[PDB]
């Protein structure tokens, strides 16, 4: 019955911002802007500057 | 050291400035200390805690 | 327990499946998954009760 049947379980463990990354969402990169308050996003690092 | 009176006052303040700047890397039982990382990843009410 | 690197993971697909019986996600959201990066995703795979 239900609770004693076989089961199939996969877990995603991953680590967050120590390393450089190399698993990543599907978002489309943009181009680079300087000199300009902006919207960074690197590798998943949110910020403003 | 003629003027430590003085250098003391300015040392006082600069310290206090700094422990306060430092506070910020404190996660004070959340799971980071960035903001934006926890906005990145957590969902609202999750996020809220 | 499989070694998941240098690809880009679409977590979408694998969160509107219905098929899963249990799609809980403990230090991120499901929503938010498709945005984030990682240095390494380890998946591991197994039958249990």
């Amino acid at each position: 019955g239900v609770g004693y049947q076989p089961y199939r379980v996969v877990v995603l463990s991953f680590e967050l911002l120590h390393a450089p990354a190399t698993v990543c969402g599907p978002k489309k990169s943009t181009n680079l802007v300087k000199n300009k308050c902006v919207n960074f996003n690197f590798n998943g690092l949110t910020g403003t500057g | 050291s003629a003027l430590g009176k003085l250098q003391d006052v300015v040392n006082q303040n600069a310290q206090a400035l700094n422990t306060l700047v430092k506070q910020l890397s404190s996660n004070f039982g959340a799971i980071s200390s960035v903001l934006n990382d926890i906005l990145s990843r957590l969902d609202p009410p999750e996020a809220e805690v | 327990r499989k070694r998941i690197s240098n690809c880009v993971a679409d977590y979408s697909v694998l969160y509107n499946s219905a098929s899963f019986s249990t799609f809980k996600c403990y230090g991120v959201s499901p929503t938010k998954l498709n945005d984030l990066c990682f240095t390494n995703v380890y998946a591991d795979s197994f039958v249990i009760r």
